[PDB]
């Protein structure tokens, strides 16, 4: 289990608190699992000493199917598994952004659809 | 004259709300 | 953001003028921090749409 990490651990954390305030945005948009889970586990009450599982946590978090996370566990470099869950995370979040604003989209249509029949009857 | 109140990881800043929550309950029964 | 120990050595500094610019100063290394930050996420991003536009066409074909 590799687990190595820079001796100056001060600027590392930033890239974690990216991931887990885009974590935190995963289930913003799309609710998966509780986020009591995040409330517990807080990266700021120095509770999280093995980052490392937290960032596979994230990882499992993802949507990224059995392919993706072996490419992910094939990379022992951290700061190189981060950034590719960092893809992965960015990669969901496009996919959820378009299915919500096509979902939008269509109830905006059909609303468009029911008024033009009330303007089609003001109409007449 | 109490004791000290176990921060435990929960800074509060000056003139700012914050939320102070600690498993122990031996600081429930001090509260 | 600055960690619980800034806080403690700005509260250490005495004069205003000397607790101000400290306070300035951990201002500006967190404005620091949070530009290369934004920076080397904004290198990740641009390589993963680095990626072939197609990429995304063959994501909305599917």
């Amino acid at each position: 289990v590799v687990h190595e990490d820079f001796q100056v651990t001060e600027e590392v954390k930033a890239l974690t608190a990216e991931i887990v305030k885009t974590i935190r945005d995963i289930i913003a948009l799309n609710p998966l699992y509780r986020e009591s889970v995040l409330q517990m586990m807080q990266a700021g009450q120095r509770v999280v000493d093995n980052p490392i599982y937290l960032s596979d946590m994230g990882a499992a978090l993802t949507g990224a199917e059995s392919h993706e996370l072996q490419d992910v566990l094939e990379e022992t470099n951290i700061p190189k598994r981060l950034y590719k869950a960092l893809s992965l995370l960015k990669k969901e979040f496009e996919l959820s952004k378009l299915q919500q604003r096509l979902g939008r989209e269509v109830e905006e249509k059909i609303k468009q659809t029911h008024r033009k029949f009330l303007l089609q009857e003001q109409l007449k | 004259h109490l004791p000290l109140i176990a921060i435990t990881r929960n800074p509060v800043f000056p003139r700012f709300i914050k939320i102070i929550e600690v498993k122990n309950k031996k600081l429930v029964e001090l509260l």
